[PDB]
């Protein structure tokens, strides 16, 4: 467990108060689209199941399938955002406060790195 | 004709002989040579210059691009991959203009054989040493790279071909 256990993680807060201050996905976010994707698939699979014609039956019920997907592919997006910009802050403060480990290399040129050659023949 | 530099594709000045008839027949190649200039070679210099009027009418002109240096292997520091690409292709661009070179000079020795026809040994001494030196800068550049072949890969191999004289210089010097 990595970030489990994080000083001042809330037990059971899907999405905490720090995380307002992140850009919100756009509504028209290409994963948001593909979650609504994966719920109008759930429904063609369920008119199939039934044997309803597949394509036409049950339009209701297919904008149900699509806007729930939807609306729960929003909130994980916003919580796996969160999650990501919060390990790069973890991992740039801990960089930051370690410098004898994560030192600055002098940059030498090619002109000045010797390589091996090996031929091709 | 002025189509290319005669400088860069040298051709020597052509010695025709005149001719030297000592006979009364008529001469067949002469006669065909007249029939020939009648039914084809005047309709074709009508139709060109046809065409070329209508040509001259619509003059349009294209470019030739001009790429500036830019720093190369050499000076680019290690894993900087922006200077890398440019110097990578810039590298691949020099490559393709020596590879046209070789071109150049191969079909100067290619020209000069058969025009000399049956004397080409001794007379074309001038074209094969040419084509000698180049073709061998050209094969101690890029011989062994491998189909892999990078401006990084031709640095190290003269990296090791510059220590290697630096050794027999100094070995010859010892
Ligand atoms: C009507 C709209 C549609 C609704 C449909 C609902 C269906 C899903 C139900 C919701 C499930 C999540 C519950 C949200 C409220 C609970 C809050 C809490 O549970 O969230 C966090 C935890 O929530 C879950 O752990 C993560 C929720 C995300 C899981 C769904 C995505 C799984 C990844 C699959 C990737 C590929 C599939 C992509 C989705 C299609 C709390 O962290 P914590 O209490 O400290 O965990 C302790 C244990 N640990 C540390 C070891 C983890
Ligand atoms: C009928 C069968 C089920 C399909 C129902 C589809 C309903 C889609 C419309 C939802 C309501 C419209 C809406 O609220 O639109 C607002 C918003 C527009 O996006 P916005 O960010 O405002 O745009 C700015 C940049 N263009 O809208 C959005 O951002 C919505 C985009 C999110 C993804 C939605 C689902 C994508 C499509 C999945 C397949 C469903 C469609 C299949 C159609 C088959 C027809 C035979």
């Amino acid at each position: 467990t990595m970030m489990s256990g994080r000083p001042g993680r809330v037990p059971l807060q899907f999405l905490p108060n720090e995380a307002r201050s992140l850009p919100p996905p756009k509504l028209t976010d290409p994963r948001l689209v593909y979650m609504g994707f994966l719920g109008y698939c759930s429904g063609l699979i369920d008119n199939a199941i039934r044997r309803r014609p597949v394509v036409s039956a049950g339009l209701h019920r297919q904008l149900l399938y699509v806007t729930s997907f939807v609306f729960f592919g929003y909130y994980l997006l916003k919580r796996q955002d969160y999650m990501y910009a919060l390990r790069d802050h973890d991992m740039f403060a801990y960089v930051k406060s370690h410098p004898e480990d994560f030192p600055e290399k002098d940059k030498k040129t090619y002109g000045e790195i010797l390589e091996e050659f090996h031929p091709v023949r | 004709p002025d189509s290319w530099d005669k400088d860069v594709y040298p051709e020597p000045p052509r010695r025709t002989p005149a001719p030297a008839p000592q006979t009364s027949l008529p001469n067949p190649v002469t006669y065909l040579t007249k029939i020939f200039d009648l039914l084809v070679d005047r309709p074709v210099t009508l139709a060109r210059e046809f065409i070329e009027q209508q040509h001259a009418k619509n003059r349009y002109y294209y470019y030739h691009r001009e790429f500036r240096r830019v720093p190369d292997i050499t000076e680019c520091e290690e894993k900087d991959i922006l200077c890398m690409f440019e110097a990578e292709m810039q590298w691949r661009r020099d490559y393709k203009v020596d590879q046209e070179i070789v071109n150049i000079i191969q079909e100067r020795l290619k020209a000069c054989q058969q025009r000399e026809g049956e004397s080409y040994r001794q007379n074309c001494a001038k074209e094969l040493e040419q084509f000698t030196q180049v073709s061998k800068a050209f094969q101690d550049r890029y011989s062994d790279l491998g189909a892999h072949y990078s401006a990084r890969k031709c640095l190290a191999k003269q990296k090791q071909r510059m220590l290697a004289e630096r050794k027999a210089a100094k070995e010859a010097a010892a």
